[PDB]
C-alpha cells in the first residue's frame, strides 16, 4: 500500500487496482466530455 | 447508410453526397468565461481563463 518511485504516478499496486477496475463501457456521458480532448 | 448518430443521439458522421468519403462532425470550441480578481477594494487588474 506504500508508493514506490518505480511509477510515474504516486500510487501504490492497491491503488492502481481500484483505478483500474472501476471504469464506464461507454454507455454514459463522462467518458465522451470527461475522460480525453473533444468537447 | 447516409448519416451516422451515437448514444447522444447527435450527429456526428455524414456522408460526402460529392465525393465517397466518411467525415465526423465536432462542434465548435465553446465555454464559460471565468474572471479571476483579488478584490475591488485591493486592485483592478483581473484574469480572464
Ligand atoms: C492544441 O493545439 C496544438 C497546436 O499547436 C496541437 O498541437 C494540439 O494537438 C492541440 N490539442 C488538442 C487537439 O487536444
Ligand atoms: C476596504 O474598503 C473599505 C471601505 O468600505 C476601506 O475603508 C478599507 O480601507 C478597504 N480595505 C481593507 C479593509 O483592507
Amino acid at each position: 500500500i506504500l508508493p514506490d518511485p518505480s511509477k510515474p504516478s504516486k500510487r501504490s499496486f492497491i491503488e492502481d487496482l481500484l483505478f483500474n477496475k472501476v471504469t464506464l463501457a461507454d454507455a454514459g456521458f463522462i467518458k465522451q466530455y470527461g475522460d480525453c480532448c473533444a468537447q | 447508410q447516409q448519416f451516422g448518430r451515437d448514444i447522444a443521439d447527435t450527429t456526428d458522421a455524414v456522408r460526402d453526397p460529392q465525393t465517397l468519403e466518411i467525415l465526423d462532425i465536432t462542434p465548435c470550441s465553446f465555454g464559460g468565461v471565468s474572471v479571476i480578481t483579488p478584490g475591488t477594494n485591493t486592485s483592478n487588474q483581473v484574469a480572464v481563463l
